[PDB]
RNA sequence: AGAUUUGAGUAUCGUAAGAGGACUCCCUUAACUUAAGCAUAUCAAUAAGGGAAGGAAGAAAAAAUAACAAUGAUUUCUUAAGUAAUGGCGAAUGAAAAAGAAAAAGACCAAGUUGAUA
RNA sequence: UGGAAGUAUAAAUCGAAAAGGUGAUAGUAUUCAUCAAAGUCUAAAUAUUACAGGAAAACUGAUAGCAAAGAAGUACUGUGAA
RNA sequence: GAUUCACGCAGUGUUAACGUGCAAAUUACUUGUCAUAUUUGAGUAUAGGGGCGAAAGACUCAUCGAACUAUCUAGUAGCUGG
RNA sequence: AAGGUUCCUAAACAACAUUACUUGGAUUAGGGUGAAUCGAUCCUAAAUUACAGAUGGAAAUCCUUAAGAAA
RNA sequence: GGGAACGGGCUUGAUUGGAACGGCGGGGAAAGAAGACCCUGUUGAGCUUGACUCUAAUUUAUCAUGUGA
RNA sequence: AAUAAAAUAUUACUUUGGAUAGUUUAGUUUCCUGGGCGAUGAAGAACGCAAUGAAUUGCGAUAAGUGAUAGGAACAAUAAAAUGUGAAUAUCCAAAAUUUGAAUGCUUGAAAGUAUACUAAGGUAUAUAUGAUAUUCAAUAUCCA
């Protein structure tokens, strides 16, 4: 799916917070918030260059 | 469920409503029996009568609606509840006759120069 | 060699894939077959003239055109109103 | 006093339940619903809110009178 | 509040109705995985936002 | 008083609205980015905003090409072709006739004529 | 806009015809070629990642594949958009 | 729009307590103030190159020398890590 | 105002209230909110929103009695 | 001592019994934070100004045919 | 010089945890057919209905279902009743279809409501724009007596 993994509105928290600069999910109230984002090394993100049907 | 459709269909118009008065009253006392600690046999009777009321009403409405359709079958102005079943789009599209209308000049040409049948020798 | 690639625009939404090409052959063929079954000379591909190509590059090659001129039908003694009904293309 | 202390006076509702979408998104002073776009006849939908489109749209409900029509 | 609209009280009452658990007989159906009602809330645990 | 003109209220029979917008036809003067800076340019009929429909929609019957031993409505595919051209002629942008195929179909208004005129 | 002394649209002004447009280097003239604008409809060949019903796969096999293989846009967060 | 005390309010000092706190700004004593340029509830009005400001670039939902949220967007990095 | 069954009773104490609990605003199950005179409903205040009209490429904006054979 | 010129580990020596309690604040160049001072990016943002290129508002001339001298 | 409480080392068994292996009623992509909504009230939202249901599912005051047509003996967690004189099950069918929603007599905040006409209650109609016809009018607007 062309939208797989990239269906979030995540931005990196920056520096100064003792956490890595990988983008992080936004909001609160769930365990998903504050977790990793699109990057291919994370969980539930996109993979390396995704397979294309063409 | 013990009312039978044959018994209902043979009833008169007044016997339709006369039975319904008793059936509603019978269920009304059965609702009290559920509240006041009734036996399971009385509870099973509650479920039966409810379907009897539904069964009785279905025949009452169908018979009257069928009579209504026979009333307005010849009527020029028919109520929307008796018009043929169609989607909103279908009732807006032109009829098959109107879609195939031809001008007199074009209609007469199709009768003088129609598509002839033929073949070619190889 | 100096490269000239017009991929700076969004080509991924400009990509057209021909996966329907094998099924296009079956669809078109089943229409020609089912057209003759209606009336066999329906797909007879009504007769077309033998016209020259344009430009000096192709001027010596003959190819099919569309429709005979009204002078060609008169030279061959054919009614122009009846020509279209017997599988003859006409181009006034 | 912008943190813990200032939260004590929050007892006046800004949004209440809306009549067309059922969400607590009806702004009382603005007299419009932030979610379903009330009295405005057209439902409020935006292309940037693609997730908001897949949460309330056709097929997310009972489809009481359209399930038969398409089946027919 | 003590004062409420008619529609608001009925939606208040339904929230009371839905704060219940699985009946015991339902838990004894064959192939049953529904043992708890995960849509449960308590007045001092979560506000229902209404 | 009467013959007309225009504009209203009421009654009857209908019509529009809203959902969906993957594909279709359009309105709008975004920016990040590239140019190793940047201001025209590129990104780019692109994003977001707005309107309208169908099962397809749009186009369609030359005030069209061409300069030939000439063609001939519209649509789509191959090729022409990263070519002619455009560009701080920088970065970059960039068609079309011919030629080969899929399918093929042409009909009307206005103007003119006929008026014991309908 | 590829259209370069203007390819197309629009606005201000101006504004034709005993017709005329085009032949992309502006201008006048004479020939030549080819059409006849400023009204309308028109099937077939073409597109489709809405949605519904099916069939396939050198696709993934529960941190993978849709966010969702269980009452998943559900639990939970925010005044709200989200 | 005098001087003070009280119910309250503020926040001058201890640069006291606490500083993985009762508390993402609180506590104790001390100090100032404690009705007309006063204190305060509800309703209502003003919205992002905008608003409001007895003016500190202050306040605009713990976010302000330009809020929050979603899309362009996997913005770009001659720089850092693998 | 806000909360929403937290109110009362009985059974029961696995979890929760930085020990423990026979206690509980915690678990389970029932019960409980009675109006001609109390309020909403009625009136208008700051302000707010409609048909027609005016404006705008557009969504929409303006006007609240002025423009209207309307109120 | 040498070493990246201030070692817990290396070299040479001084010296060492295993487990630890209450204190304290020398060291661990202690913890908290991809230095905020300085510099470099052909990286930005607020503000100012006859910095360059523009723009709303303002202003001026012509056009858009009311009649009679 | 000395012990092995602590400390360390390997193996076996147990524990906390859920990797690995086996598996799939779930997804992804392509293709084929359609692309069938709504004032005859749509999509969406709310409330309600099972003998014991909180969710979910199905349904709408005829309620986890009614009639008709096919269908032939079940359901089950526990009781009951009904049942080949027809149980489950199925459907482009019929009757029925609460409050709202373009929402449309007027108002609507979480608002309880309410006016007229027709056939005490119940049920219909009454929004805006709009095409055609009928009808009642207004304007010395053009004539004309």
């Amino acid at each position: 799916s062309t939208e797989a993994g990239k269906q979030h509105s995540a931005i990196s928290w920056g520096t100064g917070r003792a956490v890595a600069r990988i983008p992080r999910i936004s909001g609160s109230g769930s365990g998903r918030n504050g977790q990793g984002a699109f990057g291919n090394m994370t969980r539930k993100g996109h993979m390396f260059s995704p397979l294309k049907n063409f | 469920a013990s009312l039978k459709i044959s018994a209902i269909k043979a009833m008169s118009k007044n016997d339709m409503n006369a039975k319904l008065i008793e059936l509603k009253g019978e269920l009304a006392n059965l609702r009290t029996a559920k509240v006041t600690g009734g036996a399971p046999s009385k509870i099973s009777r509650l479920r039966v009568v409810k379907k009897d009321i539904a069964r009785l009403l279905t025949v009452m409405n169908t018979q009257r609606m069928e009579a209504l359709r026979k009333y307005y079958k010849q009527a020029k102005y028919v109520p929307k509840e008796l018009r043929p079943k169609t989607t909103r789009k279908e009732r807006r599209q032109l009829t098959k006759a109107q879609l195939n209308l031809k001008t007199v000049k074009a209609a007469k040409k199709a009768q003088h120069f129609p598509a002839r049948k033929f073949f070619v020798l190889a | 060699a100096v490269s000239n690639i017009h991929f700076c625009k969004d080509w991924r939404s400009k990509v057209h894939t021909w996966f329907k090409q094998p099924f296009r052959k079956i669809r078109r063929h089943q229409t020609r077959v089912e057209k003759a079954k209606a009336v066999f000379p329906a797909t007879i591909k009504s007769l077309k003239p033998s016209v020259h190509c344009m430009n000096q590059r192709f001027n010596y090659k003959l190819r099919l055109g569309r429709g005979f001129t009204l002078k060609e039908l008169r030279a061959a003694k054919i009614d122009k109103n009846l020509a279209r009904t017997i599988g003859i293309a006409v181009d006034p | 006093t912008k943190g813990t202390s200032c939260r004590g006076t929050r007892h006046n509702k800004t949004h209440i339940l809306c009549k067309r979408c059922g969400k607590r998104s009806w702004h009382l002073q603005k007299q419009r619903c932030a979610s379903c776009g009330y009295p405005d006849a057209k439902m409020r939908q935006y292309a940037w809110g693609y997730k908001a489109l897949r949460r309330r749209t056709q097929g997310t409900g009972r489809m009481r009178h359209l399930k038969i029509a398409l089946k027919r | 509040t003590g004062h409420k609209g008619f529609s608001y009280k009925l939606k208040l009452g339904k929230k009371i109705h839905q704060n219940r658990g699985v009946p015991q007989w339902f838990r004894m159906k064959t192939g049953n995985t529904i043992n708890y009602n995960f849509k449960r809330r308590h007045w001092n645990r979560r506000k229902m936002g209404m």
